[PDB]
RNA sequence: ACGACCAGGGCUACACACGUGCUACAAUGGCGCAUACAAAGAGAAGCGACCUCGCGAGAGCAAGCGGACCUCAUAAAGUGCGUCGUAGUCCGGAUUGGAGUCUGCAACUCGACUCCAUGAAGUCGGAAUCGCUAGUAAUCGUGGAUCAGAAUGCCACGGUG
């Protein structure tokens, strides 16, 4: 089974499998079984191809891949480009959302070095 | 301790069995005050141990209680609980019937 | 993060940009309006934003509206 | 015999003959470690600044914990072994000097 | 002028160090559905039901109540069933983006909360060090003071134990 989200979906039960596709959630993936008609808790065994096509169409609303990836990149790069306070968080790899710089800043900064 | 020197306290039995002694047994596996929850575990691992790995139930714990032995059947107890759970099954029940299994045969 | 009845934007500012419309583009307007949000009609001209010392002159861009003008002054030098 | 005498006082003050000055010592043993922390200690050396902050925990011994970087620096050898043990020399020095009680 | 007024900024910075907490690393659990049991307080420029709308934070309409009456207010763990089957996972939720709610002249610096998506480190922690002898420890939620708004802090209150 290969949907346009290309990287092939473990073995499971569906909900779970439609996760790996990077932008669909927990709560993404039951909209997407709810709109089609198939159940959570059926595998990818008996889950036939007349059923995987109609879960690519409702998908294909969504733009969920590397596309996604690069749209969420230039959304940033209309910051940095933009010479705004919001864009120079980012270059320098600091939080933006008004978290503390003092400590507990391992996330953003990296791993530490004196 | 030093000048105070009291008794220990005396729990209420085992509703189900009438035990005393497995009273205190399932306080040791009991966390966050959790008995509801605790019990049912052990219940559960006892009738794995009675029903497909020898009856006499409260004499098939006392077999496994003797070969790892007031303090001398609270270390014992502590030491089955303890060791049950670093093991590789997958619930609690499992678990502690399986060491109470390996404690009957002494190994 | 503001609720959508409503584009704050300060009354002094306003009309700072009604008269750069009608009168053509100046010099760099200093201003210490950090809140408020940028409109399409302000598109063009050089706001200098106050950041705690100085004024520092913002060229309006199109991608500019919706943000804040205290978006684009920081306010501590950094070493 | 075996040992060394301090004859000379504690300085006399001359003058180079190109500029500056010189200022003797006396013959001293002693060793004065009241002054500071032994964090101090580890910036009492030149190439163990570089070394800092590559162990495994943000607060080390560096004699009895697991893990030391400053350690296996000594054990691959840029680190001679006869410096690292008079440092820990050092450390249990103070074990031993700060007993009673001294403060200024 | 070491006084006083106002605007904006700082008190929230960031290569680091230390103390004090919360949530975790999970099957004594996670999630979904069904469902049972608290005590103690707060409320008039206030608590705000019912009804209606939104996935939701909420919003509209609009009673009751200066209160053993009304409202906040459905306590949570637990119980019953189903599911995941020991893994960096349906663990854990950080960080970030996008879209919004509410408070207030006004939420950029620096607020709370919701929704979508992203899913860091972490698989029980060295030397060292702390609390506690019984309804205590552990843990579960609730309420209050401060407060326009802003609780992992603090003060109280019970549930299991
Ligand atoms: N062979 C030799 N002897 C030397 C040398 N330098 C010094 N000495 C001798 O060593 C001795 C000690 O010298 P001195 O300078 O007095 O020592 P000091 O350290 O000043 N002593 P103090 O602690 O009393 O001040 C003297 O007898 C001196 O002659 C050297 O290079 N070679
Ligand atoms: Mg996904
Ligand atoms: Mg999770
Ligand atoms: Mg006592
Ligand atoms: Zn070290």
């Amino acid at each position: 089974a290969r949907i346009a989200g290309i990287n092939i979906p473990d073995h499971k039960h569906a909900v779970i499998a439609l996760t790996s596709i990077y932008g669909v959630g927990k709560t993404r993936s039951k909209a997407i079984l709810a709109a089609a008609g198939i159940a959570e808790d059926v595998k990818i065994s008996e889950l036939s191809e007349g059923q995987i096509d109609t879960l690519r169409d409702e998908v294909a609303k969504f733009v969920v891949e590397g596309d996604l990836r690069r749209e969420i990149s230039m959304s940033i790069k209309r910051l940095m480009d933009l010479g705004c306070y919001r864009g120079l968080r980012h270059r320098r790899g600091l939080p933006v959302r008004g978290q503390r710089t003092k400590t507990n800043a391992r996330t953003r900064k990296g791993p530490r070095k004196p | 301790p030093r000048r105070r020197v009291i008794g220990q306290r005396k729990i209420l039995p085992d509703p189900k069995f009438g035990s005393e002694l497995l009273a205190k047994f399932v306080n040791i596996l009991m966390v966050d005050g959790k008995k509801s929850t605790a019990e049912s575990i052990v219940y559960s691992a006892l009738e794995t141990l009675a029903q497909r790995s020898g009856k006499s139930e409260l004499e098939a714990f006392e077999v496994a209680l003797e070969n790892v032995r007031v303090r001398r059947n609270a270390l014992a107890m502590r030491w089955i609980v303890e060791a049950a759970r670093k093991r590789g099954d997958k619930s609690m029940a499992l678990r502690l019937a399986n060491e109470l299994s390996d404690a009957a045969e002494n190994k | 993060r503001s609720l959508k009845k409503g584009p704050f934007i300060d009354l002094h500012l306003l009309k700072k940009v009604e008269k750069a419309v009608e009168s053509g583009d100046k010099k760099p307007l200093r201003t210490w309006s950090r809140r408020s949000t940028i409109f399409p009609n302000m598109i063009g001209l050089t706001i200098a934003v106050h950041n705690g010392r100085q004024h520092v002159p913002v060229f309006v861009t199109d991608e500019m509206v919706g943000h804040k003008l205290g978006e684009f002054a920081p306010t501590r030098t950094y070493r | 015999s075996g040992l060394g005498q301090h004859t000379t006082t504690a300085a006399r003050l001359y003058h180079f003959p190109h500029g500056g000055d010189v200022i003797d010592s006396p013959g001293v043993r002693e060793f004065g470690l009241w002054h500071l922390e032994p964090e101090q200690i580890t910036q009492g050396f030149v190439e163990f600044h570089d070394y800092l902050g590559l162990c495994k925990y943000r607060d080390c011994k560096h004699d009895t914990d697991p893990g030391c970087a400053i350690r296996e620096a000594v054990e691959e050898g840029k680190i001679a072994e006869t410096r690292f043990e008079n440092y820990h020399r050092i450390l249990e020095s103070m074990a031993q000097v700060k007993t009673r009680k001294n403060f200024s």
